[PDB]
């Protein structure tokens, strides 16, 4: 549709915001598909299990391993990244955020048991949480700024709910078994999600409900779910399973979908569980792709690649793929900006971020 | 360290809204026009229009209907804000005082969902039992009209439809009935609902649906004796009550989509409607009668009345005159005569109100006495389009008519003349190439000269072009700065768009050239891959092409910068030297961008504004003839426009209507630290920036300096809302925002709308307080309340006049200080 006539035509105010957010978003594919050339990698030890960008700055960006050996990596400085080690056999990190105060500080959830505030240094600021008995450890992570609350998921069925300075009332069961992901909406305070293997998926309310699976809404699947994670709007939430498929759950009615997004992501004892997410100013869809000889294939080729879905549509719309690179993308994430993408491969970590240019003098 | 005071110089004129009633009076036939934050109220007169009242509101108008609750002796006004808020208000007037009551209000916001694609549908059932509201897809928000729903609650009601187009109640119906049209894969389809309210629910509604033409785009709900929908799209008309079908497919209808409806007849048994090429019919309802008495539909036929302005909103007043309300041009009042004059047309124009929108672009010159600057706008588009030539003594407006599209605008002052960018719609003819649909400037020029280039014509895989496709012809006019004649009109090659366009000097060259950036168009592109700079001399009367440069993408943008020219293509930046030569030679690029789109500069600095890396801060560096990357704002933010208030003080402008300003961060002790931008200031305009530019058209005070105020950036709107920016110091900062939040104590908000909200910086990611920007329209108001509310407004106000002590602030002090503020426009 041409791009710079409909820019125009928004300038006369004739065509909606809406309208130029799409052409955008065929634009940023467009470009997306010279992405193609591998820029950057970067190993370290044992697997990759949590990541995470900081949010003010593109290039840098943190990751956190199989052996709770943590890394804080930045481009074009060239200054051989910042580390930390752990026990390196039973402390597997398995969260991790930013934290929105002190750039230099991070939360951390550790298979040890113990949900702590840690610098990049290597200083303890605080435990918040504690198993004190081992065979029960936290899996899930996450926090929000707005309401400065933390929170955070067990293997048995558990989430524990923190203020910024302890303060627990919270640590009543919500499932049977593991909670993999939970998530906070950015853009309103209190309605949570959380996810489990007991084939449901849980909406909270968290100041109103006490009494133990006196919740809000309940979804159901087929199959247990791997993440649950909101939209940056708020309005639409993400869902992902282990065996195949992906659904869309809207603000309007979350009983029932929208759209079904099915693709093969399927679990794996050794292999770090899957993760689709959102682009963070669009309408799209990330998620890396496994796959499987019984699953119906529409495609008669099935390669191991990085797929970029529409949300409010079904179909897909891009795909990337890079030799070098044929292992499968367990974690991938875009920048808040929207100009860069890391993926989180078994033992690699992977930029892509675009190519050649032409040049000065 | 960045505090800024924002002022209207003339408020927008684009009309948003208009409807028609009985709201002042039950006797008067009351016209209400909504400009995007403005209420005018008007009475129809048989000579004209009445200005009775004109208020501001807090808030950008998206709903505006008048209803009659039963009881009620005249109409009440049901209003809906942007940011949503409702409100149901009343007129109340008592000698020469006039209120406008509140009599409900609330919040209707939910806490999340996504705006939908064809924006807010607000409804009233025709009995008034209800108001239903199409906010976010997938539910219908009933809000009951019980006289005691005074918070303005309200309830969702699921719709399985989830991509609306067009809804309204019906007539004739014992419970408040919707039908509306929807489209889903099976094509698209017009159904009904019941609604009930003990289940807060649809029930099944008293018709099946039924398919309908591909393109049905509105939807009339007709009143009694026919009753029934009538279902208009862009090559049909159909109505639809229970067993009754009746389709007619006039082709006249076809050219130009409709765009809007009013009710002409009582009875339902005329409509008008017009189309986007401003052309105006009647549609008209042939009667059957029954052995019961009821009335059904014998048949349909549409009457061509004539052409009018593009109409974005139709309203039959009365005396077969109809008010035509514009956006994209001027608005008229029109007379609808039974028999048509000596060309055919039964419309003539009674009245025209001026309308600057879409201003697409400006430039400030001092057109008639030095230092007095005017402002020269391309205003308008396509036959509606012009010149405007602006400037204070409130204001004087020259118009000088295109009746094609305008887009970019220069001064050249050796040549004491201007060059403009413009284009017109072609339609294919019947054997050979394209037809202009009406004359335009570029058909009308003095002279004339078509561009004999062909830098890629040659060399260049051909792309095919089908029958059927309409093509824009873009012109360069060279206009004479005394008497605004088309001296010269250059026409581009067929499918090439001419996008931007600057007059300068460059390097040592003692020429003055017209500079052009172009790109050609095919529809199928995701993206353009070809373009040319192109550098015009202006001597003898005519264009002659001196150089042209070709690259592979569209040029954006083009800047002189320090004796060298600045260039934006697809992806790159580069800067250009003007060699004795005459031929463009590359200093040096820059690449780390997606789309540079605009571009200023100041000194060696340079601010870039991306498509979608919002900003970006460079200092070029003549010693070692490259860029460096200064800083960045690494927030995003969608671009609409920028400005440089000085070295370290950036302006922006995003699509979500708001300003911000950013600065370098004063508290850094790293590189890394000092690289980030930081947002200083956000405030929530309420209105799109489509230019900023350096200027002003005060006269000036010689000597003007040591003043409350300091710079002055102009901005133009969408809606024609021209404003100023001004930065100010840290003590009338804090005594403005004192003053406003006392005015906010004192100031009764018509809505209940608090001043803060409003003006709250608010997108769907983000909801923060407002920083570093003052509302001078807030400001001015403080002049109209009588003295004791000023006194009011200043009781125990802690002021210090000029330097000194501080001490208490009298109504006469502030009096003194907002005059002076408000002579700075």
């Amino acid at each position: 549709r041409s791009i710079v006539r409909t820019l125009h035509q928004h300038k006369l105010g004739r065509a909606s915001w809406p309208s130029v957010q799409q052409g955008l978003q065929q634009s940023f594919l467009h470009t997306l598909d010279s992405y193609r050339i591998l820029q950057k990698a970067a190993p370290f030890d044992r697997r990759a299990t949590s990541l995470a960008w900081h949010p003010t700055h593109p290039s840098t960006v943190a990751v956190g391993s199989k052996g709770g050996d943590i890394m804080l990596w930045n481009f074009g400085i060239k200054d051989k990244p910042t580390f930390i080690k752990g026990i390196g056999a039973g402390g597997s990190i398995t969260g991790l955020k930013f934290n929105p105060l002190n750039t230099n500080q991070f939360y951390a959830s550790s298979m040890e048991g113990t949900t702590r505030l840690q610098d990049f240094k290597g200083n303890i600021l605080r435990v918040f949480a504690s198993s004190d008995t081992i065979n029960i450890w936290f899996c899930s992570l996450d926090v929000s700024a707005s309401s400065r609350m933390v929170v955070t998921g067990d293997n048995v069925g558990n989430v524990i709910l923190l203020n910024m300075d302890g303060k627990e009332l919270w640590n009543l069961r919500m499932h049977k078994k593991k909670v993999t992901h939970v998530a906070l909406n950015p853009c309103c305070d209190w309605f949570l999600a959380t996810a489990s293997v007991d084939q449901t998926v849980k909406i909270w309310d968290l100041r109103q409900v006490r009494g133990k699976a006196s919740f809000l809404y309940s979804l159901p699947h087929r199959h247990p779910v791997n993440a649950a994670c909101f939209s940056p709007d708020g309005a639409r939430l993400l869902t992902t399973d282990q065996k195949s498929e992906i659904r869309v759950y809207s603000a309007s009615q979350w009983d029932c979908p929208l759209g079904l997004i099915p693709h093969p992501h399927r679990h794996f004892q050794h292999l770090t569980p899957i993760k689709a997410a959102w682009h963070p100013r669009y309408n799209l869809i990330v998620v890396g792709r496994y796959p499987d000889p019984n699953f119906k294939s529409c495609t008669p080729y099935e390669l191991r690649t990085i797929d970029v879905f529409d949300g409010n549509s079904g179909k897909m719309m891009c795909q990337l793929y890079d030799p070098e690179s044929s292992g499968i993308s367990s974690l991938n994430e875009f920048n808040p900006m929207g100009d860069t993408l890391a993926s989180a491969m078994g033992y690699h970590i992977l930029i892509w971020s675009q190519e050649e240019a032409r040049t000065r003098k | 360290m960045s505090y800024n005071y924002v002022v209207t110089a003339q408020k927008p004129t684009a009309v948003n809204g208009c409807v028609t009633g009985h709201f002042t009076s039950a006797e008067d036939l009351n016209l209400l026009i909504a400009k995007n934050t403005r209420l005018e109220i008007y009475v129809v007169t048989a000579e004209g229009l009445r200005p009775v009242k004109e208020v501001g509101m807090y808030g950008k108008i998206a709903v505006m209907e008048l209803f009659r609750p039963k009881g009620e002796s005249k109409d009440l006004l049901f209003i809906l804000t942007a940011k949503y808020n409702a409100c149901i208000l009343e007129y109340k007037q008592s000698g020469e005082s006039i209120d406008i009551i509140t009599r409900a209000h609330g919040n209707v916001q939910d806490r999340i969902g996504r705006p939908s694609e064809t924006g807010i549908i607000g409804i009233i059932d025709p009995e008034c039992r209800m108001i239903g509201l199409r906010l976010y897809d997938g539910l219908f928000k009933v809000i009951p009209l019980d006289r005691d729903n005074k918070e303005l609650k309200a309830f969702n009601i699921r719709l399985e439809e989830l991509h609306v187009i067009d809804v309204k109640f019906l007539y004739g119906c014992q419970a408040p009935t919707i039908c509306f049209v929807y489209q889903d894969p099976q094509g698209r389809h017009v159904k009904t609902y019941e609604v009930s309210l003990r289940e807060k629910e649809f029930n099944k509604g008293p018709w099946k649906q039924e398919n309908v033409e591909a393109e049905a785009s509105m939807v009339i709900a007709v009143p009694e004796p026919f009753g029934g929908a009538i279902i208009i799209g862009q090559e049909s008309i159909t109505y639809h009550n229970g067993d009754k079908y009746l389709a007619i497919a006039p082709p006249i209808i076809k050219q130009s989509t409709i765009v809007c409806h009013n009710r002409v007849d009582p009875n339902g048994s005329r409509y008008l409607l017009g189309d986007m090429e401003g052309r105006l019919f009647m549609l008209l309802l042939e009667k059957e009668e029954q052995m019961d008495g009821t009335v059904t539909l014998k048949d349909l036929r549409v009457e061509l009345l004539g052409e009018t302005s593009i109409a974005e909103c139709l309203t039959y007043l009365d005396n077969g005159v109809v008010f035509v309300g514009s956006r994209l041009g001027d608005s008229q009042l029109v007379k609808l005569n039974v028999d048509s004059n000596e060309q055919g047309s039964y419309v003539v124009a009674m009245e025209t109100f001026t309308n600057l929108g879409p201003i697409v672009d400006m430039c400030v010159v001092d057109l008639e006495r030095q230092g007095q600057g005017q402002l020269v706008t391309c205003s308008g588009a396509f036959k509606e389009g012009s010149l405007r030539i602006i400037r204070n003594g409130k204001l004087h407006i020259r118009t000088v008519p295109l009746y094609e599209s305008p887009r970019k605008i220069c001064y050249q002052e050796v040549s004491q003349c201007f060059g403009v960018l413009s284009s017109r719609i072609e339609v294919q003819d019947t054997s050979g190439g394209t037809t202009a649909l009406r004359p335009s400037a570029s058909t009308q020029a003095l002279s004339s000269s078509v561009s004999s280039s062909k830098l890629f014509s040659s060399s260049t895989a051909p792309h095919e072009t089908s029958f059927g496709e309409e093509v824009e012809v873009h012109n360069l006019l060279i206009i004479d700065q005394h008497t605004f004649e088309v001296l010269h009109a250059h026409q581009f090659l067929q499918n090439e768009y001419a996008l931007s366009l600057v007059s300068c000097k460059l390097g040592k060259d003692p020429n003055t050239y017209f500079i052009v950036g172009t790109a050609m168009v095919y529809p199928e592109e995701a993206e353009p891959k070809q373009g040319r700079i192109v550098v015009f001399q202006y001597s003898d009367g005519k264009l002659q092409t001196v150089a042209e440069k070709e690259v592979k993408g569209a040029v954006y943008s083009m800047v002189e910068f320090n004796g060298k020219l600045l260039a934006s293509i697809n992806s790159t930046v580069r800067l250009y030297e003007w060699t004795t030569e005459k031929e463009l030679r590359t200093e040096c690029n820059h690449y780390n961008n997606i789309m540079a789109l605009y571009l200023k500069t100041k000194g060696d600095f340079i601010l870039v504004g991306d498509l979608m890396r919002s900003v970006l801060l460079l200092a070029y560096k003549p010693m070692e003839g490259n860029f460096e990357e200064i800083a960045r704002d690494f927030n995003p933010n969608w671009m609409s426009a920028v400005e440089i208030l000085d070295d370290d003080n950036f302006l922006g402008a995003e699509n979500a209507f708001n300003l911000f300003v950013c600065q370098k961060d004063s508290a850094a002790t790293t590189d890394e630290e000092r690289q980030h931008l930081q947002e200083v200031g956000l405030f929530h305009l309420g209105e799109f920036v489509n230019v900023f530019c350096h200027g002003s058209l005060v006269m000036q005070n010689l000597g003007e300096t040591s003043t409350p105020t300091q710079g002055s950036v102009l901005f133009g709107t969408v809606n024609g809302m021209i404003g100023l920016v001004t930065s100010l110091s840290e003590s009338w900062y804090n005594l403005l925002l004192d003053m406003q939040n006392r005015l906010n104590k004192v100031i009764k908000s018509v809505g209940k709308i608090e001043h803060s909200f409003w003006r709250s910086f608010h997108t769907e990611r983000k909801t923060e307080p407002a920083t570093g920007f003052i509302d001078g329209d807030l400001i001015e108001s403080f002049l109209d309340i009588s003295r004791p509310k000023m006194q009011e407004v200043v009781a125990n106000l802690q002021y210090d006049d000029g330097s000194g002590m501080k001490r208490e602030a009298t109504a006469d002090d502030l009096i003194k200080v907002v005059e002076e503020l408000t002579r700075i426009h």
